[PDB]
């Protein structure tokens, strides 16, 4: 979900 | 009609360590002269964070890139924690995790070579004037699609058997959303527990009913607990801005705090265009929300006792200051219409409240000074606003  | 709270400075809670964000000037660029006055002085106009995260690069030759910023936050007051993705490639393997291949960890037989590593980096630093008050032993080893994973396992035979070796306070497991798994197996071993001195934790997807830590509370006494990396509600390019969404950084804030006890809350990237200082050198809103904390609520104060929740979409805390008992609350309103509440704080000699409030049109404005009848302070809270008593 993050840093994506 | 007229709500209430009560604030009990008897009933103290964790001690506050401090605030701030991180700075990585191998992906991005490092903060200007400027901006690291912006972020770690505490003027008019500046953010007041007391911490400094920064990476611990697998690439030696890339350590004095870390040295000017760290400096000047030391210098101003801030303390400097740092975290590694990964080590030295020469200490690296693949590993096929959950059918996907080309997976990287530490190979066992350089547990020790990493420990050097880490403390070759806290040397480094030392002898640059920046005296680290904690090395990580690794960046959410849970979530390392792109860097290096650990296994609870893997993690808690480093705690044990090798991170007594680091010269430096050691801080783990820095899972990505506070999974217990990563840290319990820590907690339960005599020896791992003790090598240990920070649990931190980041919060991403993290929700209120996650953030109590049960086994923490029993077994975590002497260890600091740190909230070391998020960005909430999203990273949304140029977001940083937006109202009323960015009252979400200021909720995520007060749930750290009194909902999981956080003693340190972290920002990821400093400077960006969804984070607490703009790419123009700026305070943002979002920076503005960390700032009603920042500012005001000092390392070593005290968080202590009172009504967390005193009428519906309003949210409370307050931390103590030990040198005089003086009071800092902070109080979040997300609701369209005004709220006005009678906050009780028994024994008090304290009789005038200064007040600062932030709305989608003004900033940290300062207000009316509220004037206690008694013991107890009758305040109103503007429609989606936050407010911090001083």
């Amino acid at each position: 979900h993050h840093h994506h | 009609h007229m709500a209430s709270a009560t604030i009990n400075l008897s009933a103290e809670k964790q001690v506050i360590r401090g605030f701030g964000g991180m700075n990585h000037p191998v992906w991005i660029s490092d903060l200007t002269p400027q901006q690291r006055d912006t972020a770690f002085g505490n003027g008019e106009g500046q953010l007041g964070f007391t911490i400094l995260r920064i990476h611990v690069d697998e690439n030696r030759n890339n350590w004095s890139k870390e040295v000017a910023t760290a400096r000047r936050a030391i210098e101003l007051g801030a303390i400097v924690s740092a975290s590694p993705w990964n080590p030295p490639s020469n200490m690296v393997e693949t590993f096929t995790r959950n059918g996907v291949p080309n997976q990287k960890r530490l190979r066992y037989d350089k547990y020790g070579d990493y420990v050097q590593h880490l403390n070759d980096f806290v040397a480094y630093m030392k002898s640059n004037g920046v005296d680290l008050y904690a090395i990580s032993v690794q960046n959410e080893p849970d979530y390392a699609h792109e860097w290096t994973w650990w296994t609870p396992q893997e993690m808690l035979r480093f705690m044990r058997d090798y991170a007594g070796q680091i010269n430096c306070r050691v801080m783990a497991p820095e899972s990505f959303q506070y999974l217990k798994n990563m840290s319990d197996p820590i907690l339960n071993d005599p020896q791992a527990l003790a090598n240990l001195d920070i649990l931190g934790a980041h919060f991403y997807g993290t929700t209120v009913n996650n953030m109590p830590y049960p086994l923490f509370e029993q077994k975590g006494a002497g260890k600091e607990l740190w909230m070391t990396e998020v960005y909430v509600p999203n990273s949304d390019s140029n977001s940083a801005d937006r109202w009323p969404e960015a009252l979400e950084v200021a909720h995520n804030m007060h749930n750290a705090l009194v909902e999981g006890n956080f003693q340190a809350y972290v920002w990821w990237y400093i400077r960006r265009s969804y984070g607490p200082m703009k790419e123009d050198g700026t305070i943002s809103k979002r920076g503005y929300m960390m700032a009603h904390y920042s500012k005001f609520v000092r390392p070593g104060y005290v968080r202590v006792d009172a009504t967390k929740n005193p009428t519906y979409n309003v949210y409370l805390s307050a931390c103590k200051n030990k040198k005089d008992n003086s009071v800092v609350a902070v109080v979040i309103n997300k609701s369209t219409e005004a709220k006005t509440i009678n906050i009780s704080v028994p024994g008090t000699s304290i009789r005038k409240w200064e007040r600062y409030v932030t709305t989608g049109s003004k900033n940290l404005r300062k207000e009316s000074d509220i004037n206690a009848s008694g013991t107890t302070f009758q305040v109103t809270l503007e429609p989606q606003s936050v407010t911090t008593f001083v």
